[PDB]
């Protein structure tokens, strides 16, 4: 039984799996305040 | 104030934003564009312990860089309870902000 | 499709293979914490309206 495509891969940088890293492709997410947007504000 | 390098129409005055709000301007005395920007703010969480145990307490500055906090005393509405926390003696960045 | 079952009191049918399906769900865990300045929100930076 394969797992290499859900078990996480340690050449991401980011560990996270190939089929996780897909779906963090797919689902289009705006960079928010996790970066805190400060500095370039100082775009929706 | 800043510097815009948005170029206005010669009927144009000023430039407006998503919610109504004035944005960039022209300046009367020298005609250049300028952009607004409003000034800084964030949230502030306050880290304590228990009042039984202790009395220290850590202060979260939120979404605010670390070039600006040390030195944001500025004659604050509400300074003169954050002052030693204002000075910022240690000062850490995370990503809610400076703590 | 219309498919009638050929029912009968002495006939049955038994499967001699099987498939191994991955089928994919997907449920909604935790939301966007959204935090609200509402005098900032309501109030631009005026004295008075605070
Ligand atoms: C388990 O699956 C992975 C991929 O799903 C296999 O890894 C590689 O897959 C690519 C195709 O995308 C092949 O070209 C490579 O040759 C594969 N690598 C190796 C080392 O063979 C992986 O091989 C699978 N595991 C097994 C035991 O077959
Ligand atoms: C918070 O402030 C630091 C320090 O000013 C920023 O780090 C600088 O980032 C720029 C590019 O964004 C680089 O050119 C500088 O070399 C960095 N300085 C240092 C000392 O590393 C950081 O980007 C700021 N973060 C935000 C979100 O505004
Ligand atoms: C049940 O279905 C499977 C489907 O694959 C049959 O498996 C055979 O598997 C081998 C390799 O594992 C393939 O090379 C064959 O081509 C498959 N057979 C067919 C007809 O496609 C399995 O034989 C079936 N079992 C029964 C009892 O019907
Ligand atoms: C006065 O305003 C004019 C345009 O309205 C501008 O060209 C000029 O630089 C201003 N200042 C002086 C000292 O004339």
């Amino acid at each position: 039984f394969n797992f290499s495509q859900i078990l996480p891969d340690p050449s991401k940088p980011s560990k996270r799996s190939f089929i996780e890293d897909l779906l963090f492709n797919k689902v289009t997410l705006a960079d928010a305040g996790f970066i805190k947007q400060y500095g370039d504000c100082l775009d929706l | 104030l800043t510097e815009s390098n948005k170029k206005f129409l010669p009927f144009q005055q000023f430039g407006r934003d998503i919610a109504d709000t004035t944005d960039a301007v022209r300046d009367p005395q020298t005609l250049e564009i300028l952009d607004i920007t409003p000034c800084s703010f964030g949230g502030v969480s306050v880290i304590t312990p228990g009042t039984n145990t202790s009395n220290q307490v850590a202060v979260l500055y939120q979404g605010v860089n670390c070039t600006e906090v040390p030195v944001a005393i500025h004659a604050d509405q509400l300074t003169p309870t954050w002052r030693v926390y204002s000075t910022g003696s240690n000062v850490f960045q995370t990503r809610a902000g400076c703590l | 499709a219309e498919n009638s079952v050929a029912y009968s009191n002495n006939s049955i049918a038994i499967p001699t293979n099987f498939t191994i399906s991955v089928t994919t769900e997907i449920l909604p865990v935790s939301m966007t914490k959204t935090s609200v300045d509402c005098t900032m929100y309501i109030c631009g930076d005026s004295t008075e309206c605070s």
